[PDB]
This record gives structure tokens, C-alpha cells and sequence, in this order.
């Protein structure tokens, strides 16, 4: 009954990803007030990337796992390119979302006078162009495979080079931006609590800091726990050490972040309300 | 003072508004009912109009 | 003296109430009980007008039933072509806090006003082709809340200083002043013959004024809160009011009392605007809960709902031929609905 | 139907010419911040307006660091029951000006200011709007407290049991008596402000004078803080 459980779990994961990201993409077409903000542009870019993960990558790997072999012939190279491109696009969209939030919070006036929708299109285009360049150009030229099923390992040169661009630089940027955001929020909380204390003393704090820590830790921890072990074994393996099953488990862990992305970046009051209007119109 | 002037002005205004002639509510309600009947045909919102002569299609 | 005058006023009020009660024979509901109901009214958004950058506060139809003006809290006064959705004019306003606008029956002028306490007249047909201010009417000591053209040379305005005035646009002087309201006057409605007009103020009362005589002839009470909207029946012998207490009432001039009340149990938001159909059978009202309800004027039954505005419905209007209904809203959009 | 075609072409051309100008106005509208200015006649609200600049509603435009501000004065033959208060439900902030030296003047003018502040704070149309509180005329208040027989405790009995807070930053040359009165009045306003706060709007009190070159910077910085807090709130970080 192990195979039945595995098939059910993989089907549930793919369905969750596809349903959630379709809901996110649909909630923006039905409402024109969400399309007026640029942060929503970045959110829908991330949702599109997650949809491409769920459609072009996940089902074919699950078929090979349930069947026990790769039945798609020469689709391995195109599938590998799709995998790299979609995952990279998701991570770069997350990095751009963090940078946008940091610029909004730290410089509100210059943000309002410089975050025209033209700049958002430039950022999105840069992210997607970087994804396509890192994936399809080296794979078609067979630079990903070592010079001396679809269960191979990347080349030594390509594994570290792609991991640095796709993961480590975006992770560094996100850490910097969210640390600065945390510091700003702490200063504001202290300033608010000082006035509250003055008024209380005239009459006769930890909750907010807990909320800030909860939000930031959820974001960062979900991202890092989903994608970090994969990008460590992605550079350990080409120099080999583990089997081909634990690596598949960590690959699936990395892909499952796209399932959770809608409820972390598109779950505010505006999106939650739009998720109820489209749910039975009640 | 101005208070006595305001009070006397209010009393005078109330005097004029009590001198009007009032018809029965039965007659007034029938007149409005008859107006709607005599003009129900020419109300495009009450009776939907075919798209042949509708200028908002 | 003060006690005597107060007692006299109370006795006069009691006499008026007694006369009104005596003249009441049967309710409007009893008379219109065998009338066949209108059924369900189904209207759809035929047009959507875009171009205003902020909340829309007022709109008005032209007498040709094609052109309409609207006002926004961004200093813009836009004239539309409702058939082709094109914009004919866009007038920048000196003050950004407009709250009313009107269209002249001739079609050569539009009016405007708000928190600046000024009513501005604009010439739409001039030699240069560009719209320029023709007159500024000063004299009110409160915000302009409504204005309505009588002809090309007269206009009646209501203000937040509890006063209505009649103006001569050629000289810019108040010909008549209508006093008697104790709260801020919020709305106006001219009779079909432009011989009388009704106003509704924040003292929860409505008054009927003789334009030439300059005196208040009748006062109507029954609303528990501020009256925000007022509209004459197409006959000219009745009118309807909308208030903050989430109800609409119909008053008869000859009966001198309220006839029908238009309320529902699941309505708690106030009425912003109110209007009638060409036959007078339907009563359309705008609400704070973002949609417009359609009422049967003779049965007080809700015959439909116009939904599709993202924010508060601020203004409302029915064309002179009865073809279409326009609604403006705080979401900065104008929608045109047809049967 | 060539005449109809020409008419439609002219109408489309005029519409396009109109819509070109509406695009620049949209750009100008988004960069501007609207301010509602409240106060009394006896407060130094007029002199502050004159410094900022250097019938009905009065409007003042000024620009700081490429940010455009638009301030509106509603002191035009007004009264209570402010029906027009719903026109300003989407301004950046409210500037409330109080004459702190008018506690003794007559039922007090300071009590009238406190009642007006409490009325404005709890208004249903102003539930997401922050107030920049200008506690004006500090020199006159200092003169009254230092020399004179006008005891503050005579009019406000709670002054007999008030102690200067810990988060007090007196000027180097100020008497300890003057500091206590300033912070007593500030806390009198802050008690109203915090007794009914929603978490969607705050109060930014300042000790000002009518002739100051710092008030514009105060407004700028407080609006910057307001926008930053709104951003932090929309991301569940506040
Ligand atoms: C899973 C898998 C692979 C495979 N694909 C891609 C891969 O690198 C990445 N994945 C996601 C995001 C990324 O960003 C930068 C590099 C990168 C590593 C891999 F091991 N290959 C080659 C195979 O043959 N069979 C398989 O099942």
C-alpha cells in the first residue's frame, strides 16, 4: 500500500499547488483595485512561476516515481531546464518582493515617486531573463552534465555556479532586507510604547514584537527549510554522499515551497476577502 | 431682545401654515395611482424596451 | 411673554397635527392593494465612464438625455457623451472641495460649488471654444450643498448656513432668501413648472417654498435623522426624501402628510441619493452599502437592486425620457444602467 | 455617412486631447499629500499658515524635499455638528493647533480644545487618520507660569498631583515649573488620544510657537512616519 499512499500524497501536493496559485491569479483578474498596486505585480509574477512549477515540472517527476522508471525518453533535458528555470524564477521573485517591501518601508516618499509600473516591469523582466539564461543556455549545450533514466547529477562547475546565482545571492539579499525591516519595526514599536506608557502614567509592548518576529520567522524559515538542504546536496553530490532516494525527497521538499507561497504573500485582508467572494459568492 | 422676535416670528409662521386647505388622503392617493396608469406605457425602465430603438446597446 | 408664545406655538402645532389626523382616511397601501405588481426589474450596466481620479460627489443629466456632467474631489468637472463614452469637456476648478454640480436646461451653462462657499457658473458655448468662468456667486456663509438652474439667468442654491437663496446670474445678487430651517440644508428639488421647490435639511424636516413669493408654505416631518436627498414626483404633487435613518418616505403636498415609507429590516445604512422614473412608478435610491435599490412607489416593495459599485453610491440620476439611469460613486466611476 | 464619420473623428480627437491632460494630472495628484488644519481663533493657527505660505475654505500649497503638500483651513463661518467632516476621510493627517496659554482664559478655552479634540478623535469618518498636535504659544504659557497669580491647579484640580514623566526632554534654560505645565497639558491630550486608540491612527504632539521655522519640518517628518507606519501595518509587521 506504500505506492498508493505515495501516489495520493504526490497528487495532493500537485493539486494544492495548482489550486492555490490559480486562485491567486484569478483573484487579480476579478478585481481591478488589486492591479493598481505594484506589490501585487510582483505577487502575481511569483504566482505565475509557482503555476509553471506545478504544471511543467512536478507531474512528470511523480509519474517516474510511481512507475519506477523514466518513461519520457528524450524529455529529460527539457524537463531539467524547466525545473531549473521555474525554481530560479520563484526564488528571484521572492528576492524582488523583499527588496520592494524594504524600499516601501524605508523610503516611503521616494518609493511613491519612483516606483512607477515601468520600473516593476523592468525588475520582472530582469528576473525572468536571468532564469531563462541560467537554465536553457547551458542545458542545451550540455554544460550541466559531467564530461565523462533521468537521474544524473549536475557538473561540478555548473552545480556551484548555478547554486550561487539561484540561491545564495538572493538569500543574502533577503536576509539583509528583512533584518533592516525588523530594525525599523522595532524602532517604531518602541516609539509607540513610550507614548502609551506616558499616557498610562498620566492616568494613574511584547505582543507587537512577538507579532513582528512571528511574521518574519515564518517567511524566512519556510523559504530556508524548503530550499536549503537541496542546495547543499546539489553541491555535495557532484564531488562524490547519499542515495538517489533521499535526494529525491529533498527535491520534492524544495518544490513544495510553491504550494505554500500563496498563503504567505497573497493572504492579506484584500486577498482573503477576494478569496471569499469567489468562493460561492456569499 | 432677539429671543422674543424669534418666538413671535415662529408663531406667525405657524399661523400661516395652519390656514391651508387639505384634501382627503383617499383623493390624493387615487391621483398618484391614476398618473402611473396613464403613463406606464412610456416608461422604458418599467417596461423593457427592445434593442431596435434602445440607444444604449 | 416667552411662556405665552411657547404655549401658543404648541397649541398651533397640536391643531395642525389634529387637522392632519382628521384628513387621513385611508392609507396608500390600502388603495394600491389590487394593483398588479411590477415584478422583478432587471437592469444591466450598458456603459462605464472612466477618467475621474478621486471620489465622485455629484452628477447631472442634460435635457437632451445624452450629455451629463459629473464632479470629483480632484478639481475636475467632466462633461460626457453617454452614447459613445467620449469626453466632451474637462473643466479644472479653483477649489478642490466641490460638492454639487448642475446642467442648465438650455445646455449652455454648468454650475458648481462646495466648501469654498461660492457657486461658479461656466459658459460652455463661447467664441474661444474654451470653457471659462462666467460668474461667481458669493453671499452664503456655509458650504454649497446643492444648486439647480431655473433658466439661463436664475439659479437656486442651498447652503450649510441653513439658508436657500435665489440668484440673478447677470448681476450676481440674491433676489430672494429662504429662511426657516434650523439645520444645514442638504438637498434641493425644483418642481416641473419651476414655481415651487422643496428642500431637506439636517433638522430632519422638509419645506416647500414659493419661488416668487419667498415664503415657506408647508413643513413636513417624520424623519428621525438628517435628510440627505429629495426629489419631486413626476406629477409635481408629491415628493420623496432619503435620510440617514435608512428609510425613504413619500409626502403629498395636497394631503400635507406622509403617505408611504420605504424601509427594509436588513438596511441600516443611510440614503445618499433618490430619484423617480418617468412614470413615477419606480423609486431608485442610493445607499452607503455600495448599491442602489429599486422600489415600487405604490407598494413599498423592493423591485430590484443595482449592484456593481466598489464604494459608496453618492449620486444618482434618471434621464428626461426614462431611457437610462446614471450612478456615480466614491470609487470614481460612473455607470449607466438600462432596462 | 461621411458627415457622421467626420463628427466621430472630431469627437475622438477631442477626447484624446482631453485624456492627454488627465494623465499628467494623475501624476501630480498621486505625489501630493492633503492636510486638514483645525484649531480655534485664539490659537496661533493664522500665523502658522502665513509662515507656511511664505470667504470659504482657504488652501495653501507648499513643497518640501520634492514632496507636495496641500493644507486646507476650515475656519469659514462654521459651527458644531461638522457635517462636512466626511470630505476629509482620506487625508494624510490632521493638524490640530491648541493655545496652551489659554487655560486661565474663559468654560475654559483649553477645556473647549480638549472637548473638540475628543470629538474629532472619535469621529467615525476619521478612524484611520492621525493627528499632528501643535501645542502652541509656549512662550506665553512660560510667562504666565513663571510670573503671575493664575494658578493652573485652580482651573485643573489634577495638577496638584501631577509629576513630570521620565520621558521628558526639557530645554536647557527652562524652569522646572514650566516643564511640568507643558507635560501636564500634553498628557491631558494624550489621555484622550490613547483611551480610544484603534491601532490605525496615532497622535504626534509637539511644543510649538507661532513664529517657528521648524513647523514645516515637523509636518514633513510626521507625515513620513505616518506613511511608514501604514506600510508596516499593511505587511502584518505592526
Ligand atoms: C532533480 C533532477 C535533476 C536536477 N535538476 C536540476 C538541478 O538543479 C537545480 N534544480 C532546481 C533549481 C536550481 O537552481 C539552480 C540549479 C538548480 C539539480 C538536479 F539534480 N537532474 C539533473 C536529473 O537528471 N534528474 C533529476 O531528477
Amino acid at each position: 500500500s506504500v505506492r498508493i499512499l505515495t501516489a495520493c500524497f504526490l497528487s495532493l501536493l500537485i493539486l494544492s499547488t495548482l489550486l492555490g496559485n490559480t486562485l491567486v491569479c484569478a483573484a487579480v483578474i476579478r478585481f481591478r483595485h488589486l492591479r493598481s498596486k505594484v506589490t501585487n505585480f510582483f505577487v502575481i509574477s511569483l504566482a505565475v512561476s509557482d503555476l509553471l512549477v506545478a504544471v511543467l515540472v512536478m507531474p512528470w517527476k511523480a509519474v517516474a516515481e510511481i512507475a519506477g522508471f523514466w518513461p519520457f525518453g528524450s524529455f529529460c533535458n527539457i524537463w531539467v531546464a524547466f525545473d531549473i528555470m521555474c525554481s530560479t524564477a520563484s526564488i528571484l521573485n521572492l528576492c524582488v518582493i523583499s527588496v520592494d517591501r524594504y524600499w516601501a518601508i524605508s523610503s516611503p516618499f521616494r518609493y511613491e515617486r519612483k516606483m512607477t509600473p515601468k520600473a516593476a516591469f523592468i525588475l520582472i523582466s530582469v528576473a525572468w531573463t536571468l532564469s531563462v539564461l541560467i537554465s536553457f543556455i547551458p542545458v542545451q549545450l550540455s554544460w550541466h552534465k559531467a564530461k565523462p533514466n533521468c537521474d544524473s547529477s549536475l557538473s561540478r562547475t555548473y552545480a556551484i555556479s548555478s547554486s550561487v546565482i539561484s540561491f545564495y545571492i538572493p538569500v543574502a539579499i533577503m536576509i539583509v532586507t528583512y533584518t533592516r525591516i525588523y530594525r525599523i519595526a522595532q524602532k517604531q514599536i518602541r516609539r509607540i510604547a513610550a507614548l502609551e506608557r506616558a499616557a498610562v502614567h498620566a492616568k494613574n509592548s511584547f505582543k507587537r514584537e512577538t507579532k513582528v518576529l512571528k511574521t518574519l520567522s515564518v517567511i524566512m524559515g519556510v523559504f530556508v527549510c524548503c530550499w536549503l538542504p537541496f542546495f547543499i546536496l546539489n553541491c555535495i553530490l557532484p564531488f562524490c554522499c547519499i542515495d538517489s532516494n533521499t535526494f529525491d525527497v529533498f527535491v520534492w521538499f524544495g518544490w513544495a515551497n510553491s504550494s505554500l507561497n500563496p498563503i504567505i504573500y497573497a493572504f492579506n485582508a484584500d486577498f482573503r476577502k477576494a478569496f471569499s467572494t469567489l468562493l460561492g459568492c456569499y | 431682545t432677539a429671543s422674543i422676535a424669534q418666538a413671535r416670528k415662529l408663531v406667525e409662521q405657524l399661523k400661516m401654515e395652519a390656514n391651508i386647505d387639505r384634501i382627503k388622503v383617499s383623493k390624493a392617493a387615487a391621483d398618484l395611482m391614476a398618473y402611473c396608469e396613464a403613463h406606464a406605457k412610456e416608461d422604458p425602465l418599467l417596461t423593457p424596451v427592445p434593442a431596435s430603438e434602445n440607444p444604449f446597446r | 411673554e416667552l411662556d405665552q408664545l411657547r404655549q401658543e406655538a404648541e397649541q398651533l402645532k397640536n391643531q395642525i397635527r389634529d387637522a392632519r389626523k382628521a384628513c387621513a382616511d385611508a392609507t396608500l397601501s390600502q388603495i394600491t392593494n389590487n394593483i398588479d405588481p411590477v415584478g422583478r426589474i432587471q437592469m444591466r450596466t450598458r456603459r462605464t465612464l472612466r477618467g475621474h481620479l478621486a471620489k465622485i460627489y455629484a452628477m447631472h443629466w442634460g435635457t437632451d438625455s445624452r450629455l451629463l456632467v459629473s464632479a470629483s474631489q480632484d478639481g475636475k468637472l467632466i462633461i460626457w457623451d453617454s452614447y459613445t463614452t467620449n469626453k466632451v469637456h474637462a473643466i479644472p476648478l479653483r477649489s478642490s472641495w466641490v460638492m454639487t454640480c448642475a446642467y442648465a436646461p438650455s445646455g449652455n451653462y454648468v454650475a458648481c460649488g462646495g466648501l469654498d462657499n461660492i457657486c461658479s457658473i461656466y459658459n460652455l458655448k463661447t467664441r474661444e471654444g474654451n470653457v471659462r468662468v462666467s460668474r461667481e456667486l458669493a453671499g452664503h456663509t456655509g458650504y454649497l450643498s446643492c444648486c439647480r438652474f431655473l433658466d439661463d439667468n436664475q439659479i437656486v442654491t442651498s447652503s450649510g448656513d441653513t439658508t436657500c437663496a435665489l440668484w440673478d446670474i447677470e448681476t450676481g445678487q440674491q433676489t430672494t432668501t429662504f429662511t426657516g430651517h434650523t439645520g444645514d440644508v442638504m438637498s434641493l428639488s425644483l418642481a416641473p413648472d419651476t414655481r415651487l421647490f422643496v428642500s431637506g435639511a439636517c433638522d430632519a424636516s422638509a419645506k416647500l417654498w414659493d419661488v416668487r413669493e419667498g415664503m415657506c408654505r408647508q413643513t413636513f416631518t417624520g424623519h428621525e435623522s438628517d435628510i440627505n436627498a429629495i426629489c419631486f414626483f413626476p406629477n409635481g404633487n408629491a415628493f420623496a426624501t432619503g435620510s440617514d435613518d435608512a428609510t425613504c418616505r413619500l409626502f403629498d403636498l395636497r394631503a400635507d402628510q406622509e403617505l408611504m415609507t420605504y424601509s427594509h429590516d436588513n438596511i441600516i445604512c443611510g440614503i445618499t441619493s433618490v430619484s423617480f422614473s418617468k412614470s413615477g412608478r419606480l423609486l431608485l435610491a442610493g445607499y452607503d452599502d455600495f448599491n442602489c435599490n429599486v422600489w415600487d412607489a405604490l407598494k413599498a416593495d423592493r423591485a430590484g437592486v443595482l449592484a456593481g459599485h466598489d464604494n459608496r453610491v453618492s449620486c444618482l440620476g434618471v434621464t428626461d425620457d426614462g431611457m437610462a439611469v446614471a450612478t456615480g460613486s466614491w470609487d470614481s466611476f460612473l455607470k449607466i444602467w438600462n432596462g | 455617412t461621411e458627415d457622421q464619420r467626420n463628427e466621430e473623428k472630431a469627437q475622438r480627437e477631442a477626447n484624446k486631447k482631453i485624456e492627454k491632460q488627465l494623465q499628467k494630472d494623475k501624476q501630480v495628484y498621486r505625489a501630493t499629500h492633503r492636510l486638514l488644519l483645525l484649531g480655534a481663533g485664539e490659537s496661533g493657527k493664522s500665523t502658522i499658515v502665513k509662515q507656511m505660505r511664505i470667504s470659504g475654505i482657504f488652501e495653501t500649497k507648499f513643497q518640501v524635499d520634492k514632496v507636495n503638500f496641500h493644507m486646507f483651513d476650515v475656519g469659514a463661518q462654521r459651527d458644531e455638528r461638522r457635517k462636512w467632516i466626511q470630505c476629509f476621510n482620506d487625508v494624510t493627517a490632521i493638524i490640530f493647533v491648541v493655545a496652551s496659554s489659554s487655560y486661565n482664559m474663559v468654560t475654559n478655552r483649553l477645556q473647549e480644545a480638549l472637548n473638540l479634540f475628543k470629538s474629532i478623535w472619535n469621529n467615525r469618518w476619521l478612524r484611520t487618520i492621525s493627528v499632528i498636535l501643535f501645542l502652541n504659544k509656549q512662550d506665553l504659557l512660560a510667562e504666565k507660569v513663571l510670573a503671575g497669580k493664575s494658578k493652573i491647579e485652580d482651573y485643573f484640580p489634577e495638577f496638584a498631583r501631577y509629576t513630570t514623566p521620565e520621558d521628558a526632554t526639557p530645554e536647557p534654560g527652562e524652569d522646572p515649573r514650566v516643564t511640568r505645565a507643558k507635560y501636564f497639558i500634553r498628557d491631558e491630550f494624550l489621555r484622550i488620544s490613547t483611551a480610544s486608540g484603534d491601532g490605525r491612527h496615532y497622535c504626534y504632539p509637539h511644543f510649538t510657537c507661532s513664529v517657528d521655522t521648524e513647523n514645516i519640518r515637523r509636518v514633513f517628518n510626521d507625515c513620513r512616519d505616518i506613511i511608514q507606519r501604514m506600510h508596516l501595518r499593511q505587511y502584518e509587521l505592526l
